[PDB]
């Protein structure tokens, strides 16, 4: 059961993309590149696309990663220009795409740690409401927060993804982070019910599935919003949905649920998505995180171990077997001349 | 300009006495090299490093030996092949190899005391550790009859 077909390694050569411009179309540029070395080391499809060309991404990523901090406000905040308001889901996709990048190179962690003293300083009611001003300029990268009935449901979702994965290097850097985080949770166990399009609902289901409590209704509207029980589809453009799809099966995958992980895998493998193209870099980046977030549990380390011990009346002790997979001891044999 | 050079075997071997040449073609005065191998879908941790000059006494040459070690439990998953990344700093300036690894720390040569056996006797047999360099090792080994 181990066994699943992944994205081909010569299907996706084409989000090797050189990052350039400003403070969100350099920001273009780096996220299917970063999405593209993460999915191949997590896969370990390096053999069948050239060993070589991860070197290449690796000084790619750096030509985003001597820009944004020139795009960095003075105010540990991020904005498309210097002069520009900064943005609430800027900085917290800024965030989420650089506490992506510690996995293979991190330089600094102070600007991440800064960030998210930003967004909980300056953004985070006591409510626990993220709310957007909205200064961005492109709507391309937006995504399904784009065009949303419920947008302060989804953003503050969003915005709790952002913080929760920096969570774990600026757990001592931020102390008011995990106050901000309960407070954010405790906003999305009240309007669950209230929600009617399953981006939210998705959203709000992996926001609510990460390392804390979801109740039988929550758990179970997030269920049954599921239309064939493998896609979470809504009315709008596909990429919004393919987000709402790897946000849920990141939210199954996270639970330690996997009877319900399947369905959801083989329409996105039917889906045929491989990235890039106008508007799309939220549904780049979920795929890729989906099922790179798969290969890692597609094992799940398993490890099927059967502790068979036999005891004899003959001899004095019972004698132990571990039969694991590892293959050093598959099968033993046990000699009785009585 | 100078070109700065490295040639190290085609795979690694684990636990063994591996060499790479180490040059500075068309270079000047001494040229201090920093060696390291590192893990390659990682490069979060530095398997071995080694640091040698490179004097023109001997025109810009010189080799480096290691032995890359087997810990780490990277052999223990056997999904597809094993690869590290050799980066060579010669002075500032990088070069990088991404060199397959094998598991293999030598050889066994599995001598019997006779070749046909009687049903109730006694089998005697040696086992001769050896290493890729046919000298000896003490190494562990699991013996299946």
């Amino acid at each position: 059961q181990m066994t699943e077909d992944a994205v081909d390694a010569e299907r996706l050569k084409h989000l090797i993309v050189t990052p350039s411009g400003c403070g969100e179309q350099n920001m273009i540029g780096m996220t299917p590149t970063v999405i593209a070395v993460h999915y191949l080391d997590e896969t370990e499809q390096w053999e069948k696309f050239g060993l070589e060309k991860r070197q290449g991404a690796l000084e790619l990523i750096k030509k985003g990663y001597t820009q944004q901090l020139a795009f960095r406000q003075p105010s540990s905040a991020f904005a498309a220009f210097v002069k520009r308001a900064p943005s609430t889901w800027l900085t917290a996709y800024v965030v989420k795409v650089f506490s992506l990048a510690v996995n293979l190179i991190a330089i600094d962690s102070q600007v991440l740690c800064g960030a998210v003293k930003w967004l909980i300083l300056e953004k985070q009611k006591p409510d626990g409401v993220f709310q957007e001003d909205a200064p961005v300029i492109h709507q391309e990268m937006i995504g399904g927060l784009r065009n949303n009935n419920e947008k302060d449901m989804a953003l503050t979702a969003f915005v709790l993804i952002s913080l929760q994965e920096a969570k774990d290097i600026c757990e001592e850097q931020v102390n008011s982070l995990p106050g901000s985080i309960t407070k954010a949770g405790d906003f999305l166990e009240a309007n669950y019910m209230n929600l009617q399009r399953s981006y939210t609902v998705a959203i709000a289901g992996y926001a609510l599935a990460q390392m804390g409590r979801l109740k039988g209704p929550l758990l179970n509207k997030f269920l049954t919003t599921a239309k064939d029980k493998n896609r979470w589809e809504d009315p709008g453009k596909q990429l919004y949905n393919v987000e709402a799809t790897s946000y849920a099966l990141l939210a199954l995958l996270q639970l330690k649920d996997f009877d319900f992980v399947p369905p959801v895998v083989r329409w996105l493998n039917e889906q045929r998505y491989y990235g890039g193209g106008y508007g799309s870099t939220q549904a780049t980046f979920m795929v890729f995180q989906a099922l790179a977030q798969y290969q890692k549990d597609a094992p799940d380390h398993q490890e099927l171990n059967l502790d068979v011990s036999l005891q004899l009346p003959s001899r004095s002790s019972k004698i132990t077997h571990r039969i694991h997979w590892e293959s050093a001891s598959l099968l033993r044999s046990e000699e009785t001349k009585e | 300009s100078p070109m700065y050079s490295i040639i190290t075997p085609n795979i690694l071997r684990l636990e063994s006495e591996e060499t790479m040449v180490l040059e500075a073609h068309d270079a000047q005065g001494d040229v201090p090299v920093t060696v390291t191998v590192h893990d390659f879908p990682g490069k979060k941790l530095v398997l071995s490093s080694e640091k040698t000059v490179l004097t023109p006494a001997t025109n810009h040459m010189g080799n480096v030996t290691f032995t890359i070690p087997a810990n780490r439990e990277f052999k223990s998953e056997k999904g597809r092949n094993k690869f590290v990344t050799v980066q060579a700093t010669f002075g500032t300036q990088v070069v990088e190899k991404v060199v397959l690894v094998s598991l293999q720390s030598g050889y066994l040569f599995i001598q019997t005391d006779k070749t046909i056996y009687t049903p109730g006797s006694t089998v005697l047999y040696r086992i001769f550790t050896v290493n890729h360099k046919l000298l000896p090792v003490g190494r562990t080994v699991m013996v299946n009859i």
